[PDB]
């Protein structure tokens, strides 16, 4: 019944995932204690999917709460819809990982891997036909990307033929902890362009320039970051989640976005970012622009490989499928001409939360390439230095490993810019 | 904004077309294996039409009729003209031709053989040197109109440009490519009238600016030698020759009711005799412009041709 | 222009109408080809639990 | 009585056998409980409406057919729809996950699997056969479900029963209808695979009647609903034959016989009109000459090309309605000098035409109108090899980079078999274009 089982780690990981939970629950008519309040039983159609049905026909959500501190998951246990969460979902430690990809992968979580592993064999038991993973979090942390990427190696061991697909969110200086965000991010993209099939590269310098320069946020918080990103994750999953046309899961989706095996990092992109509903040509328009991108990449700068579309709300059906092939046609150059009918799209009728119409992208594009070079130059400036190794070389941890990473990700980049002249 | 490909460098006529459409600002090239098109300015050889009409939101347009080839090429002309009976054996404008293979009327042609002068393409009149060359063999006319001074031979051309919605298009500018050397009825130089020939093996450029002559100054010379007009003695029947060939085979070329439309630039070859009658030579279906006649005529093209489907924010004359 | 092999009944007819005349793998083969595929998935699997063992 | 067996597989094969059989009961008056009042022989009997249908003691009149998909969901709305009364248990068999548009996940991986328990199931059906003649196999070309499992199923139809003939009802991909970007690929390998297996194929363009249903029954954007049961309307007028008392096209045999000169060259092109709108109040009735020479237009045809510039092997006009002999050949005289109809020299210019007084039978509440005549034409024609191209192209344009390759190398599938399926495409391009092209 395609159940799909969600992991969340560190603190980025638990927040976000966090407000993805209370965002569906509120779509699917779920209240923080788990009873269905809802008026349509298009809500209920696929609630399996995330949801798994209690005794007194309650709805616990699928979900895997995983930190090396206590502090987030207090918070998230603490939250609005924190009363939801299968209790026993609850797994952390109190060493915490210190920003550190070394503790994360190597010594701490290695403490605590077995332990979440247990509760994903318990839940994926439960699955009538499980579809696949699914996992939150940031990649210039130490839990969430170095135990993260340790639990997906550790999934996969166990789970060779399912799906897995991460929201990883990237480092950026403008919004940063650390300075060895570079460092721990790179260690984190070698791991998943080897063992996930879909990647969603949240930016977080896109997402402070949309809160700054588009939603007119003076000061954003990372409330206001995950937002954004709570919202992109209920349209990246809506043909999951709802009733209609589309007869696909995960693997139907990673099978056309994914040309190359390698080549699975989506840019994901959401409109609009008010009472004035927006018509359809708006919403088309918004979707494409670089501004409503979400991993801080211009679109101009490279060819979209496969780009996946989502429109929800009643609208013409005609006119969105005009405005697609519009874009298309007025923009051929921007797609690869060697996969025809490449942009395909998707209508649900049922619109979220205080939006009458609204449209997610999902774009395979190799200009997601300058994400990776920018994270390489801010590695390449303190490696040559040995700057900050001593937090990792404490860990156990050789030069060696870090060259390895810098290479297999600057092999990435080469294999962006390969197709990008094709 | 409109799009379009370009599959034909050596095309002359289209060189000059696509030029203006991205002077309009509102036409962009794409890449000549881009199918998100509206226009496509196909090959001559080997055009994939069965790709077309086939792009979501496109509504798509080419540069040539698909079939058209059955006038455009010696041996089918023949053949087309014998077995529509919308044209028939009794032609009357159209020389007596022969499709001989080196099906087929090669005995035919001798029963006609036996003035008797023929010609072989793909010029004697002994049978004997005509086959043992070998195409078809078509009667020569021993009698052509000649131009004076110069005693010369000519053709001539007419552009005719037929739309998506089988409208028929004949240029007001037509061409006479003259001879430059005397006849002679008795060296096929002052027998072969094309610019090729006459700009080697030729005097050339001697009366008129590179054996060229326009329909103004031919219409003048009408009127003063044999007190008549262009019109009157040459353009009816060159009207009507025009006609009658696009309209039999418009039933098995027509995009009407097509999935994709198409338009095409025909060039048709007339000779004249001195009785000023006009017979059918032949038809180009990738044919070159005069080059004093290249701005009007490619103008002509997007107006009526190209513009009529795809509006924008008479040098015709119409059959 | 002829008709030919005209048939009738309660439900219809059918006839031809003429306007000119004219001028495998054995099972055993199957299961070794699915077999032969599965043999090289369980080989791509084991390279993949390898790499992950290192 | 000599029975037939259909066999849907995939969502495409499913819900247009959905679409069938829905209007095969309209036809021979069989509520949806399986009971039919028309049928005094209870229990039992050799009609011509028991080739598709069984008969049990309680007088349900079952559906000789198969529905297998690799995922329940499509075929669980038949086990709860309207039908659910019609079939047995057995016939509706479902897996777990599907194909996930991947042909070598259909073919090798999941089928390998399930295609014993899908042959067993099938024999059931065979052993209450006096005198099986064949199968009908409709799928996608698209699906990993109906390119990959449909392959592997003829495959080991043609083992198990070697002299049964086979026909295949094949969806043609068409961006307008939900494809997906590997379905190239997909339909190039099944293609290859089933061509030695099946005897004749209706190849329907999703393009054609999506195209249709615009036009002729203003629907801006048809559901699936809407064109099935378009597609179930050709279906009928093809195998109507089979089920109804005539003399054309009894048996399965008679197709290959009268459509197929050449073996490989098995896909006829079809032709439907008139296609009328329901909600069209005032409309007048086509004559014979009009539905006839309609079958001349490429808008009409349920795969987009042009038969002017290609070469016909046989024709085959099937009427529906009140249609006489004397009208048809009318038709055909005054057709013959409007049309451009070229025969390939070594054929009989002919037609063979076949009538059914009863008229064509619409489902209530549907967008097709009710006419008094109509008329579906089956001709071989080369100019359909026009799809293949187009198909061959774009497979051409990713293979040329091996895009979505791995996937169906991750599935077991070696790549030796993309080039070996796309050679033979090339040289059935080269079949058509010996037959039909001159020099
Ligand atoms: N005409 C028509 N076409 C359909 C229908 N359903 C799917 N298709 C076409 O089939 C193609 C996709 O293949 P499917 O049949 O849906 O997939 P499948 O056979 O179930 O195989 P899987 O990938 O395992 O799901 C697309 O090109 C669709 O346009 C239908 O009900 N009617
Ligand atoms: N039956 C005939 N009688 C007299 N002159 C003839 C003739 N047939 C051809 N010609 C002469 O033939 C010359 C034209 O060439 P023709 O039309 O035969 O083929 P071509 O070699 O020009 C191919 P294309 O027109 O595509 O360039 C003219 O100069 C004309 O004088
Ligand atoms: C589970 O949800 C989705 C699943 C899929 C697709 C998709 O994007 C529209 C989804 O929504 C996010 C999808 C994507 C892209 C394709 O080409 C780029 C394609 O061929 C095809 C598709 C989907 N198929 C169709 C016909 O849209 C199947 C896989
Ligand atoms: N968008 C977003 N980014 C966050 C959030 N919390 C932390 N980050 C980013 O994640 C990185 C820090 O990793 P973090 O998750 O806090 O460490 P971890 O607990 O060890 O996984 C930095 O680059 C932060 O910018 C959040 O709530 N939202
Ligand atoms: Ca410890
Ligand atoms: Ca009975
Ligand atoms: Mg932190
Ligand atoms: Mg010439
Ligand atoms: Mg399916």
């Amino acid at each position: 019944m395609r159940e799909i089982v969600h992991i969340q780690a560190g603190q980025c990981g638990n927040q976000i995932g966090a407000k993805f939970w209370e965002v569906i629950s509120d779509e699917h008519g779920i209240d923080p204690t788990g009873s269905y309040h809802g008026d349509s039983d298009l809500q209920l159609e696929r609630i399996n999917v995330y949801y798994n049905e209690a005794t007194g026909n309650k709805y616990v959500p699928r979900a895997i709460l995983v930190d090396l501190e206590p502090g987030t998951m207090d918070s998230v246990r603490s939250g609005p819809f924190g009363q939801i969460f299968r209790p026993d979902n609850f797994v952390f430690g109190q060493s915490g990982a210190g920003n550190n990809w070394a503790k994360g992968h190597y010594t701490e979580g290695a403490e605590l891997v077995d332990s979440v592993l247990d509760v994903v064999r318990k839940e994926s038991e439960s699955c009538d036909c499980l579809q696949g993973f699914q996992l939150t979090h940031s990649l210039g942390g130490g839990t969430g990307s170095g135990m993260g990427t340790l639990l997906i190696s550790k999934i996969r061991e166990e789970y060779p033929d399912r799906i897995m697909n991460t929201f990883s969110v990237m480092p950026s200086p403008k919004v940063s902890d650390t300075v060895v965000e570079p460092y721990n991010a790179t260690l984190s993209v070698h791991q998943l362009v080897e063992n996930t099939d879909e990647t969603y590269c949240i930016d977080n310098e896109a997402l402070y320039d949309i809160c700054f320069r588009t939603l007119k946020l003076t000061t954003p918080t990372y409330g206001d970051l995950n937002h954004l990103v709570s919202a992109t994750m209920s349209g990246v999953t809506t043909c999951l989640r709802f009733p209609g046309q589309l007869n696909a899961d995960l693997r139907k989706l990673a099978v056309n976005m994914v040309p190359f095996p390698r080549l699975h990092f989506f840019m994901p992109g959401f409109a609009p970012l008010q009472y004035r509903a927006l018509t359809v040509p708006e919403l088309t328009q918004q979707m494409f622009d670089s501004k409503n991108m979400m991993a801080a990449c211009d679109p101009r700068h490279g060819r979209y490989l496969t780009v996946a579309a989502i429109f929800r709300g009643r609208m013409s059906m005609k006119e969105v499928d005009e405005q697609m092939l519009n874009v298309q046609n007025k923009n051929s150059s921007y797609f690869v001409e060697w996969i025809p009918n490449n942009v395909k799209t998707a209508v649900c009728d049922i619109p979220p939360r205080g939006l009458k119409m609204s449209a997610t992208f999902i774009g395979n594009s190799t200009a997601i390439q300058e994400l990776f070079k920018r994270i390489s130059e801010q590695f390449t400036a303190m490696f040559r230095r040995k700057a900050f190794l001593h937090w990792y070389t404490g860990e156990g941890m050789d030069e060696m490993e870090f060259t390895e990473a810098e290479s297999n990700m600057n092999d990435l980049v080469s294999e962006y810019q390969q197709y990008q002249d094709a | 904004m409109y799009t379009f490909v370009v599959r034909d460098e050596n095309s002359s006529v289209y060189a000059e077309v696509s030029r203006l459409l991205l002077a309009t600002g509102q036409w962009k090239r794409l890449r000549k294996d881009n199918p998100r098109f509206n226009l496509m300015l196909g090959e001559r050889n080997r055009l994939p039409f069965g790709r077309l009409g086939h792009e979501p939101g496109l509504v798509q347009l080419v540069n040539y009729y698909r079939g058209a080839d059955k006038l455009c090429r010696k041996a089918s002309l023949v053949k087309l003209i014998k077995t529509s009976p919308e044209l028939s054996e009794s032609c009357t404008w159209f020389p007596e031709s022969y499709v001989i293979y080196p099906t087929d009327e090669r005995e035919v042609f001798l029963a006609a053989y036996n003035g008797n002068v023929w010609i072989a393409k793909s010029i004697s009149s002994e049978a004997s040197e005509l086959l043992d060359f070998i195409h078809v063999i078509q009667k020569y006319l021993e009698k052509p109109l000649l131009l004076e001074p110069g005693h010369r031979k000519f053709d001539i051309r007419s552009w005719v440009l037929v739309d998506h919605l089988y409208n028929i298009y004949l240029y007001r500018e037509g061409v006479l490519r003259t001879s430059s050397e005397p006849y002679n009825s008795a060296d096929k130089t002052c027998h072969l009238t094309n610019h090729c020939i006459q700009k080697e093996y030729s005097n050339y450029g001697r009366y008129e600016e590179g054996n060229e002559m326009f329909f103004e100054e031919f219409n003048q010379y009408l009127m003063d030698a044999l007190n008549t007009t262009l019109e009157n003695s040459i353009l009816l029947q060159i009207k009507h020759i025009i006609r009658s060939c696009l309209m039999c085979i418009e039933p098995a070329i027509s995009t009407k009711h097509l999935h994709y439309q198409s338009f095409q630039l025909f060039g048709f070859d007339f000779m004249v005799d001195e009785e000023l009658k006009v017979w059918l030579i032949e038809v180009n279906g990738a044919p070159a412009c005069a080059q004093k006649l290249y701005a009007e005529l490619c103008q002509g093209i997007v107006d009526v041709a190209i513009s009529s489907v795809f509006p924008l924010a008479s040098i015709f004359i119409k059959l | 222009m002829e008709v030919i092999e005209l048939n009738k009944c309660t439900s219809g007819q059918s006839f031809e109408v003429i306007l000119k005349p004219p001028s495998d793998p054995s099972l055993e083969e199957i299961q070794k080809k699915l077999e032969a595929a599965e043999e090289r998935r369980k080989y791509q699997e084991a390279e993949l639990l390898k790499h992950l063992a290192e | 009585m000599r029975e037939c067996i259909s066999i849907h597989v995939g969502q495409a094969g499913v819900q247009i056998g959905n679409a069938c059989w829905e209007l095969y009961c309209l036809e021979h008056g069989i509520q949806p409980d399986g009971q039919m009042p028309s049928d005094k022989t209870i229990g039992g009997g050799d009609d011509s409406f028991n080739t598709f249908f069984s008969e049990t003691g309680a007088g349900k009149h079952v559906p000789r057919a198969v529905f297998v998909d690799l995922e329940p969901t499509v075929i669980d709305e038949v086990r709860t729809g309207t039908y659910r009364q019609l079939f047995h248990p057995e016939q509706l068999i479902t897996g777990k996950e599907d194909a996930a548009n991947n042909y070598a996940r259909g073919h090798y991986t999941i089928g390998k699997e399930i295609i014993d328990l899908v042959l067993d199931r099938i024999r059931k059906l065979a052993d209450q056969c006096t005198g099986l003649q064949g199968f009908l196999v409709f799928h996608s070309f698209g699906g990993g479900t109906g390119s990959g499992f449909t392959s592997l199923l003829m495959e080991r139809l043609s083992v198990d029963y070697g002299k049964k003939s086979k026909l295949e009802f094949s969806i043609y991909p068409a961006p307008q209808v939900s494809t997906a970007v590997v379905e190239p690929y997909n339909s190039i390998l099944t293609t290859h695979t089933t061509l030695e297996h099946s005897d004749c194929a209706f190849m329907v363009d999703n393009e054609a009647i999506y195209d249709i249903c615009r036009r002729n029954l203003d629907i801006e954007r048809p559901t699936y609903t809407n064109l099935n049961r378009l597609i179930s309307q050709i279906v009928s007028s093809i195998t109507a034959s089979l089920r109804f008392d005539g003399a054309l096209n009894v048996d399965l045999t008679e197709f290959q016989t009268n459509l197929v000169p050449y073996p490989r060259i098995h896909f006829p092109l079809a032709t439907y009109a008139p296609v009328i709108s329901a909600e069209k109040a005032y409309h007048e009735q086509l004559s014979v000459a009009e539905i006839t020479n309609a079958c001349f237009e490429p808008a009409n045809q349920m795969v987009k090309c042009d038969p002017r510039h290609g070469k016909y092997m046989a024709c085959c006009l099937l009427y529906r309605g009140d249609v006489v002999p004397k009208d048809v050949n009318a038709a055909i005289a005054t057709i013959k000098t409007k049309r451009s109809i070229q025969f390939v020299d070594w054929c009989p210019t002919g037609f063979k035409v076949g009538i059914n007084y009863q008229p064509p039978t619409v489902v209530p509440g549907g967008d097709l109108a009710k006419v008094q005549r109509a008329v579906c034409m089956l001709s071989n024609t080369t100019a359909i090899a026009e799809a293949w191209a187009r198909l061959d192209h774009k497979f051409d344009l990713m293979y040329a980079k091996r895009a979505f390759v791995h996937w169906y190398v991750g599935e077991g599938m070696e790549e030796g078999e993309f080039s070996e399926a796309r050679e033979d495409m090339a040289a059935l391009e080269k079949d058509y274009e010996e037959v039909g092209v001159d020099s």
